[PDB]
């Protein structure tokens, strides 16, 4: 899984190399930079769940087809409904483990990887997950570097579904 | 290949759960501890080819056998492949010293490596005595109390002590 | 050439990626460490004379058959000694490059590619160099990290001479 | 590849002579800057898919004739590489950024670029259209007062501009 | 380009072969079927045009929100509407393409190659187009061996979007 | 790779004979059923997406504890690999159809498969309700008496549901 | 081995395809073929004892020497013609092997695999198949595209004696 | 690789228009020929070995030179690689015939080599003379009127003899 | 791979000993010798083509079952192959008659063998009989006393007849 | 071109290595063995004309079907019979370059490279060579280990023709 | 690769001609002078490193701005590349030595390498002048008059000479 | 291991070659230098003490600083100097089993692989080892052919460490 230091050892191995002081300094960063990220990443745990109930909302009020639209796909039954929600959370988790792993690793494995092929079988458009993801980044809470932790997670989702 | 970080992050996802706040606090001590983590690599690293060089003569000044003619460790070729794995093991365990997980040793260092030394010829047993070597003085070159901050180490050195113990376990 | 910076680029570009997070904390740590790192190469640097002079002498004291014994791998004529000292001076001056580059760069390209074959082929010991670079790490006078910083390239140095 | 501080080194090295007074002080400053720096990264990298896109889309508003049936742009398989290629120079321009200097993105992508466009019979000065554009919205990016310290970056901006005016007189 | 004939050929091509009596058999079936293909083309080009304007409000009917949500994406404007068709009025003719080839090779290259980045990248559904494929393929108005060329290379369509 | 016909002629080589009018006749009713094979083969791939995607739907409906935080089809990496081993199956499954003998299926998709799955923990006996599902939806769309000459396929259809059993027998 | 059905799924499977109608065609023609193709094979399996007998003095009047020369490799002992007849045999129903299968896929496998070392091992002459091959081929009896496939796949043994 | 359907296709995809009626008619009528085309190819190639072997006779019978000591064709390795040259030119001149485009003999045998031919010392002009006596062998086994359903295949031997022309062209 | 001189080096160096009055005599002994050596090594060599040829008629007329319609040396293919085995082991034997040691034999030819012919079906047994005719042949070629100066070579067949009872041996 | 020399140097060269005694003594056994070399290459330069006529008509007692069988393959015409002694001839003056360079090398890039194409494409029996040869090996009039020399590459000439 | 002897087999089968008397007389000559010739190359081999060092000590005494910062033989890297080159132009000369050809050196070695010293910015003038010692050290080690049996060496040393000219002349 | 006779099968098995007379002359020139190389072999066997004896002193000689300064790569202890003798027995045996195998083959594997990687880590310098052989050299008293042999795999070992 791809952190900072799992970068700096992989790159030490790569040449059969043992650690220098280049891979020490970085890090020496990811240590210093998780006092903003587990910071971000608590607020966010601590809030999960209105966040995961404000942004399904944003979502069906920026596509109300999706709440009235028939077909699996959509959020039209109490199951599809289920299903939204679920997913939004699965999202906002991931952010919080790219925080407390201090790399997008996490979001790279269980998310990332095979997204576009999920999002093509399944009828599912990136943009509803664009707009959740919006919603969450405006709403957080956060202030100062807290707040620069927590938007480069999720504009790297962002990124991801566009 | 995990750290310490992202073990947690994969148990907490095959529970399907957000961190908890006992685990929160726990990941904030490694980073508080993190200064330590990196003297400690830094001081082994800085030290690598004494500890390699002393536990080989050691280890052949125990054992001649190995360094005589027939033995394992005879000719400049088996020797250089020698010390080579000890150079190897130290590497990989320093890597692991760093991320605070052994994934990485295990995975690309200590996964059938025992089954490479007995298609070889290589006693493993031999390999162990070298590989506690390295520990005792790695360990004592990491906690040295000269030319750094006093403070306690102890815990740190615990689990130095465990991935050496490891790899030994694991040719033996 | 091998610095925290282009190690954070380098491990990108390798798969094609934009720069995450993951990267910019490790160059975050090279920024913060750089206080230390120029503060021993400025010392380093100001008193590159004394110390390469000093360390000249290590080496004759360790070794007296250096200044005795004829050939020309040796420092028993006037030219022998201006080749020691000047390689002394080369071995400083790429530990304060190192130094100012935040990585082993500077000395993997100018100095430790290539250099058993010269030590062979010219009947230089190891043994003289490792003895030059004992002598600058235990009298540059430095402190805290600043000491850090200079041994830990110094060390390098001895580790490839080893 | 070179960084802002490498540049120096290897400068200094073929002069042979440590580094001066004023070089120290010079690369004091970079440091001192670092923080701006990797905001602006942050930034550019964070909106991407936002500046290719709208770059992408101005461009073929402008020039229509790339994307009708004969246009170099036209067919899926083409407006696919065309995009790519505004990804990769945003890529390696952003590596530019970073290190400070502006070696990765000639050696890695400007590099026989105008060469490989000539042959295809792509219009490099249509090109040039797009990394000006992707250079306005960057520069936009990463200079919008809102949600930072504030503070000066016109400096740093100056030089995110080279970097694209860089890449557009390459392949132009 | 894919057909039976350049497939004919790169498999005798890729063992340095001379064509066979293998291979020879291959492109008389597609000498055979030629007949019912070039019907198939000549039908849906006679009448593309009704087939586009039908196709397009089709969409607009399955997908109301595409043409009042604001956004370049949709055909909301007059330039929307005007993308739209024109990318119906693409799609029909490489269905056309490929039955005048005998195979799938038009398709590939001028469509589907690229095609997930498109859709990704300009925000379009790949709904959208499949809508317009059903429509196409209930309302051409061909039957026999006809209907079994257009609908192969319509169904083709759709999975690429699938 | 082995057809109905070069099958005939591997079996008739072994024993050094020409071929009897028994085997002659049997070749010329295989030729005779071509256009339903054809048939058959046109329908189920001109609806691939769609047999995977609802038999996928219905496993995970059925077997909810697959997508579970722990589950084998858990993450988009195992849902896409889950789906992509889907397609691979259909696809094979379509190649025997279309050479009316089974070999391809066996030598290239089935052969080593369960053990694949055992030393990845993937149930197996999952994937056989995966396969069974689109045996059922395949054959629904190959027998669909609507848009096609009148005629009686029974034989065919039989036929058809052997491959999926086959596969389904093989990975459990 | 080779058939244009295998060729068909060969063709499909080396880039992970599902068939198109691309590949349907030439099994198609398969299909079309097989009428003559069968007829052909039918009636020299039906013939194949007199084809063989008569092949063989073809041969022999062709190469008086074959049957009074001394050596293993010639027909001048009984059981010399016996592998000789045995031989024609095999190039016979080589041929009907291949119009049955549709391809030569049988005579690859089965007969000019290996065949240059076999001719050069025990020294046997390529010019006695030839002549062998040629008989048959004018007093097969066989009109139509009969005709054609079986001459198709005769001249194929021709070609891989030359 | 075109073929003399995807070749209009790829002609109106660039103009971004639908086939015409004269277009579809182009084509109905190459596939009414298709028969013809087909024999064409099959007479050629079953007789690959005599229209090789019988040019490589009559060009050294009339070109002594190229056999002789120091000739380009001296030596069996000289002599094999000329022959291979000739069936390889025969065999992508019958991949055009059964196209009905040059695009694959152009592509993957024509382009470049007269600069190989040029780089060896091979005369360039006796390769010519090769192809025309392939060409008249060839075309008078295509056109012989034994055995064959009687008609006019003038057209057609015109076409086979301009893709032999096109390589004598390119190599001399 | 070793010689028969190589062999001793690695068997003192094992000992850590130089060599012995007796090793030196032994080995003084085989280059005294060298010139029949050579001789057979010539003469087998001179006529591998025939002694594979006669051995494989001999062998087939001994088990005609070999050849017939399903016997594992029918069809041209399988016949080349069985040749081929034939060629490769009197390639290997002359090997270990030159180098006067069996070890090129065992580590490049017969090593796993065995298990290769196992697996295919093909007959050990059989195999082995085609060996102890190549050998019969080779001797009898070897130790012809015609056209060649008169001396005792017996102590060189038998070795000779070793390394083929050897490979016999070893695939029965 | 093979000779004991490139092989030495081929050997020295592929590990980068420069030249050892192991390659010298291999050397020398060439330089040893160049006196028998050179007497038997002599010979039958001197006495090739005889060896050629007489291998010839060797050939044409063993096989009489070649002087009167029709065909261009055959030497039942002036020319034929020319083109017959020609080749002799060719492989004689093989075996004495052979002979001279003291290796292989001469027959194989010469005549054995491409051997079996061209006996294959013109219809020429390597049965006729093969006699031709076993003429010249019996009839050359050498003794010791000038025969020796000599029949260790015309029984190379027979394997290649085997 | 050709050697002395290969050399005048490749002339005279351009002529298609048996060697003549003279021819004959040429070669024989060459292998009565064989013994010194290998003197030669023994004698230089085995003090290859002393010739190289030398030459490179006064080389760079010579020319002491090669070794100065910013010189083409500053560094380490630099400087191994410099040593490594002498090694590989003299062990290819000593191959040309024993070849008694020019023909390895030309092709393996002297082919290209103006260009590539050009695009380097290696100076080949001062090449030259570190290969014009090494060749005066190799004539003078290679024709030693002690330890050796008296005689005239003479025509072989003006060989050698050659040699080296040629690789100079190569490079400058 | 590397000698003339392994170094002739290397060359015809990579190949896939039967033997030829390329390879034979190169193992007759091994059989007749034997007789030198064995002459050589049993002197330097004969008389290996007192080599061993003298060098090692030579090496005293020519460094003092071994015998006196301290550290456990020098020969100040009696341990030390018996490592040494050693050491010399071993440059000393391995050339004779050179001479023996009539190659470097033996020296190659026991000796010279590994050995820059030995010397470094153990701090032994190639100048002692190199003296040491230059007296053997200099004291074996062999003349002719056999000193020829001798001196040949001595300056093989002298340049393995220069
Ligand atoms: C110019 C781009 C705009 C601007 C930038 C600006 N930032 C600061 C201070 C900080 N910037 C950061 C950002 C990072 N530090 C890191 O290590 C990383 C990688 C993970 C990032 C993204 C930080 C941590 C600081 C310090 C804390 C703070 O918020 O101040 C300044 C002030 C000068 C300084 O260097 O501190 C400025 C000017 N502000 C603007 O108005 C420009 C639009």
């Amino acid at each position: 899984m791809k952190t900072p230091i799992t970068e700096a050892i992989a790159a030490a191995d790569t040449q059969g190399r043992f650690l220098s002081n280049t891979e020490l300094q970085a890090v020496d960063g990811r240590f210093k930079r998780a006092v903003a990220s587990m910071e971000a990443a608590r607020a966010l745990t601590n809030n999960a769940q209105s966040l995961i109930d404000g942004a399904a909302q944003a979502v069906y009020q920026k596509f109300p087809y999706t709440t009235t639209m028939q077909g699996s796909q959509y959020a039209s039954t109490p199951e599809g409904k289920a299903k939204c929600a679920r997913d939004i959370g699965y999202y906002l988790r991931m952010v919080t483990y790219c925080l407390v792993a201090g790399g997008t690793g996490p979001m790279d494995e269980y998310l990332i990887a095979g997204l576009s092929e999920i999002n093509s079988t399944f009828d599912l458009s990136p943009s509803w997950y664009i707009e959740a993801l919006k919603y969450i980044k405006a709403n957080h809470g956060l202030t100062g570097q807290a707040a620069v932790e927590a938007n480069a997670y999720i504009d790297y989702a962002i990124n991801a579904l566009s | 290949m995990l750290d310490a970080f992202a073990k947690v992050v994969a148990q907490a996802d095959a529970r399907g759960e957000f961190l908890t706040n006992a685990q929160f606090d726990a990941l904030s001590n490694l980073v508080k501890e993190g200064n330590k983590r990196l003297d400690a690599v830094n001081r082994i690293t800085s030290n690598a080819s004494t500890i390699v060089a002393n536990a080989a003569r050691a280890l052949f000044a125990e054992q001649p056998q190995l360094i005589q003619p027939g033995g394992n460790a005879y000719t400049n070729r088996r020797m250089a492949a020698c010390l080579r794995d000890m150079e190897i093991i130290l590497r990989y365990v320093t890597y692991a010293i760093l991320a605070g997980d052994s994934s990485v040793l295990d995975d690309r260092c200590l996964n059938g490596l025992r089954e490479t030394y007995q298609a070889l010829g290589t006693p493993g047993s031999s390999v162990a005595v070298a590989i506690q070597k390295m520990k005792d003085a790695a360990i004592a070159i990491a906690n040295d109390p000269n030319g750094i901050t006093p403070g306690d180490c102890s815990a740190l050195m615990s689990e130095i002590a465990g991935y050496f113990d490891r790899a030994a376990a694991a040719v033996a």
